[PDB]
RNA sequence: UCGAUGUCGGCUCGUCGCAUCCUGGGGCUGAAGAAGGUCCCAAGGGUUGGGCUGUUCGCCCAUUAAAGCGGCACGCGAGCU
RNA sequence: CCGCUGAAAGCAUCUAAGCGGGAAGCCCGCCCCAAGAUGAGGCCUCCCACGGCGUCAAGCCGGUAAGGACCCGGGAAGACC
C-alpha cells in the first residue's frame, strides 16, 4: 500500500526515515513505500 | 476632585531602526510608543505621545518557520475570495506593511486607534524620505 | 511599444485573394505626441498621444505647446500608450506593418440600463405554462437566511457598455497611409467614429 | 590536502587549490579551527542542533576540497537502442526516444564531458551541482521502464 | 418559532466544500503498449441533450473527456411555477 | 512525487544545514474598474493680492482670473442626473 494511517515495517530492509513530519518508508522494492498519511 | 491634564506638547519624533527585530516582540514596543503608554502624562482620549518612525524594514526576522507559514487573509475581496498571503509574499512585494499589520492589531480599535496609526511611518529602509528629527529610541 | 489612437470609421469586408477577411477601417491618423512621460519623473516610460488639430480656440490652458510640432492640442482628446517610446514625432501608421497583431481598445457602444437577460445573458424565465411577470427578470439573487445577503459579485442590471473593452490579436491586414488608415480583421469595439486606441500585442 | 589553500571566515570555510574557489558556509559554531587540510572539527555542544552539523561540515569541507582536487566524475551511462548522446559546444544533445532529442545546458562550473555515444560523465569543481545535473539527466529518461530504456550510473536493473 | 419559520419538485440565478466524475500532476500496479485498477496532490474550469414519473432519485436513449457527491431553511415562491 | 549533497548513527536517507525539479492549482503576468488608497498619490499646464474690522493677509464677505457651471442645439452618452 502507498498511504496508510499505520505503517508498519514489512520486510526487513524497510527504513522508516521521515521526511517533513510525514513517517515514510522507503525500501529496494516498490510496494513497501508507505507514506503516513 | 482635582486636576491633572496635559497639553499639546510638541510631539516626539522617534525613530526605530529595525534591522534585526522580530515584528510583534518589536511592535508591541511600537504600539506602545504609539499611544503615549511611556509618558507619564497620559490621558487615554488625546493621541499624545509619539509619531513613530520605524524604519529598516524587511530583514525584519521573524521567528522559527514562517516561511510560508504565517498567513496574510486579511482581504475578503467579496464574493469567493478569503485571498491569502504568506509572509515571503509579503515582505517580497510592499515589505513596508508587515509591520504596519503587526501594529495594527495591538492598536486599539476606535477612532483613536485608526489616528494612532497614522503616526506610524513604516519604511523600507534606510533613507526614510521623510526626516531631519530623530530622537532614535532603540 | 507600437501604440496609436484612431477612429473606428466602418467596417468592409474585403479579400485576400481566398477569402473574405471581414475588416473594421481603423483612422490611426498621425497622432503628435505631446508629453513623454519619463520614467524618473512619473514611472511610466508611457507617451501621450494626440489626435485632430482643429480646435478652433476651444483650446483653453492645457494650451501647453511646449512641444516643438505640438499642434495646438486635439478636443480629440489626449491618451496615452503606456509603454510607448517614438524616436521622432507624430507617429503615423508605419510602426504598424501588415501582418502583426493588435489590442484594440475602445469604449462599447453602451446600452444605457440593459437590464439583465442581455447584460449577463440570463435565460429569464418561461414565456408560458404559468405567470408572467418574471419573462426577464433574473429570478433567484441569492440563498436564505445564510447567507441573508446578496453576494457582492452579483449579476444584477446594470450600465451595460460605455465601459473601455480590448478585443486582443486583431490581425492588422493592411495600411494605407496614403490617407492614413489602418485595417484590421475583425471587431474593434465602438460605435462608427469613436475613440480607440490601437496597442502592441500581448502575445510575446 | 597539501595543494589546497583554505581559508576561514565566519559564515564561510572557502576552500582553494589547483582547480578553483569554492565558497562553503557553514553555521558559525564552535569558534572551529584549522591546522592542516583535513581538520579536527570542534563541537563539545551534545544535543542534537550542533551534534549532526559537526559531521555534516565534516563532510562538507572534505568535498569542497575533494572537489577542488578533482572531486568529478559522475559517469551517467546510456543504456538500450542507440540513444546518443553527442557534445556540441558545451550544451549536450542526447537524442533519447524523443520528437525533440534533448539538449542540456550546463551550469556554470560543469562541463559534460562525452567519451562515447554509450557514455557520458559529468565534471565540476563540486559534488552539489555535479550530482544535481547528472540528475537532470537522468530525469530526462528515469530509465526502468520495463528495461533498457532510459539511462543510468550504475545501477540495478531487476525485471 | 403555532399574535404563523409557506411546504416537495422543476425553472431562474447561483455560490461553496472536497470526501474528484473528467481535465492537470504523481505513486505503486497482478503497469509489455494501449488501456485500466487503487492511492496521493489537486475545485481553476467544467459537469450535455432527451424518454418516463409531480418527482428529488432512479431506469433507460444518443453522446461525452465527464455526464461529480453534497451543502447553502432537503439554497432559491416580498423571483415564478 | 522524484531528487542532488549530507550528517544525527564512520554505512543511507529528499533533510535536520542547504539547494533542485515539479501540478489546469497559488502569486504576478492578460482584460476591466480603481486616489473616498482620509494612505485621499504622482506628472504636465494655467491663474495669483490685501484695499478692508481686532490679541491681524480676515475664520467672514464684496469685486478676481485660469476655469467651471446656469441655459440652449445635441449625441451609437443616457431613466433623471
Ligand atoms: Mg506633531
Ligand atoms: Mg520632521
Ligand atoms: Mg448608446
Ligand atoms: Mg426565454
Ligand atoms: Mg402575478
Ligand atoms: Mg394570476
Ligand atoms: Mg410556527
Ligand atoms: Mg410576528
Ligand atoms: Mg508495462
Ligand atoms: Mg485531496
Ligand atoms: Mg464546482
Ligand atoms: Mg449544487
Ligand atoms: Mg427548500
Ligand atoms: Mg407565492
Ligand atoms: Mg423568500
Ligand atoms: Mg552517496
Ligand atoms: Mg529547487
Ligand atoms: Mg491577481
Ligand atoms: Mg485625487
Ligand atoms: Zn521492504
Amino acid at each position: 500500500m502507498k498511504v496508510r494511517a499505520s505503517v508498519k515495517r514489512i520486510c526487513d530492509k524497510c527504513k522508516v526515515i521521515r521526511r517533513h513530519g510525514r513517517v515514510y518508508v522507503i525500501c529496494e522494492n516498490p510496494k513497501h513505500k508507505q507514506r503516513q498519511g | 476632585m482635582k486636576t491633572y491634564v496635559p497639553k499639546q506638547v510638541e510631539p516626539r519624533w522617534v525613530l526605530i531602526d529595525a534591522e534585526g527585530k522580530t515584528l510583534g516582540r518589536l511592535a508591541t514596543k511600537i504600539a506602545t510608543l504609539l499611544r503615549g503608554k511611556h509618558r507619564p502624562d497620559w490621558t487615554p482620549n488625546v493621541a499624545m505621545g509619539d509619531f513613530v518612525v520605524v524604519v529598516n524594514a524587511d530583514k525584519i526576522r521573524v521567528t522559527g518557520k514562517k516561511l510560508e507559514q504565517k498567513i496574510y487573509t486579511r482581504y475578503s475581496g467579496y464574493p469567493g475570495g478569503l485571498k491569502k498571503i504568506p509572509l515571503e509574499k509579503m515582505l517580497a512585494t510592499h515589505p513596508e506593511r508587515v509591520l504596519e499589520h503587526a501594529v495594527k492589531g495591538m492598536l486599539p480599535k476606535g477612532p483613536l486607534g485608526r489616528r494612532l496609526f497614522k503616526r506610524l511611518k513604516v519604511y523600507a529602509g534606510p533613507d526614510h524620505p521623510h526626516q531631519a528629527q530623530r530622537p532614535e529610541k532603540l | 511599444m507600437k501604440g496609436i489612437l484612431g477612429v473606428k470609421v466602418g467596417m468592409t469586408r474585403i479579400f485576400r485573394d481566398d477569402r473574405a477577411v471581414p475588416v473594421t477601417v481603423i483612422l490611426a491618423g498621425p497622432c503628435p505626441v505631446v508629453q513623454r512621460r519619463t520614467p524618473e519623473k512619473d514611472g511610466y516610460t508611457a507617451v501621450q498621444l494626440g489626435f485632430l488639430p482643429q480646435n478652433p480656440k476651444r483650446v483653453n490652458r492645457p494650451l501647453k505647446g511646449h512641444f516643438a510640432k505640438a499642434g495646438v492640442e486635439p478636443v480629440r482628446i489626449l491618451r496615452e500608450i503606456r509603454d510607448f517610446n517614438p524616436e521622432g514625432d507624430t507617429v503615423t501608421v508605419e510602426i504598424f506593418k501588415p501582418g502583426e497583431r493588435v489590442d484594440v481598445t475602445g469604449t462599447s457602444k453602451g446600452r444605457g440600463f440593459a437590464g439583465v437577460m442581455k447584460r449577463w445573458n440570463f435565460a429569464g424565465g418561461p414565456d408560458s405554462h404559468g405567470a408572467h411577470k418574471i419573462h426577464r427578470h433574473p429570478g433567484s439573487i441569492g440563498n436564505r437566511k445564510t447567507p441573508g445577503r446578496v453576494y457582492k459579485g452579483k449579476k444584477m442590471a446594470g450600465h451595460y457598455g460605455a465601459e473601455r473593452v480590448t478585443v486582443m490579436n486583431l490581425e492588422v491586414v493592411d495600411v494605407i497611409p496614403e490617407e492614413n488608415l489602418l485595417l484590421v480583421k475583425g471587431a474593434v469595439p465602438g460605435p462608427n467614429g469613436g475613440l480607440v486606441i490601437v496597442r502592441e500585442t500581448k502575445k510575446a | 590536502p597539501k595543494g589546497v589553500s583554505v581559508e576561514v571566515a565566519p559564515g564561510r570555510v572557502k576552500v582553494k587549490g589547483p582547480k578553483g574557489e569554492l565558497e562553503v558556509p557553514v553555521s558559525p559554531e564552535m569558534r572551529v579551527v584549522v591546522e592542516e587540510g583535513v581538520v579536527r572539527v570542534e563541537r563539545p555542544s551534545d544535543e542534537r542542533r550542533h551534534k549532526s552539523l559537526h559531521g555534516l561540515t565534516r563532510t562538507l569541507i572534505a568535498n569542497a576540497v575533494k572537489g577542488v582536487s578533482e572531486g568529478y566524475s559522475k559517469e551517467l551511462l546510456i543504456k538500450g537502442i542507440g540513444y546518443r548522446a553527442r557534445l556540441v559546444g558545451r550544451a549536450l544533445e542526447l537524442t533519447v526516444g524523443f520528437s525533440h532529442p534533448v539538449v542540456v545546458e550546463p551550469p556554470e562550473g560543469i562541463t559534460f564531458e562525452v567519451p562515447e555515444p554509450t557514455r557520458v560523465r559529468v565534471s565540476g569543481i563540486d559534488k552539489q551541482k555535479v550530482g544535481q545535473v547528472a540528475a537532470n539527466i537522468r530525469a530526462i529518461r528515469k530509465p526502468s521502464a520495463y528495461h533498457e530504456k532510459g539511462i543510468y550510473y550504475a545501477g540495478e536493473p531487476v525485471r
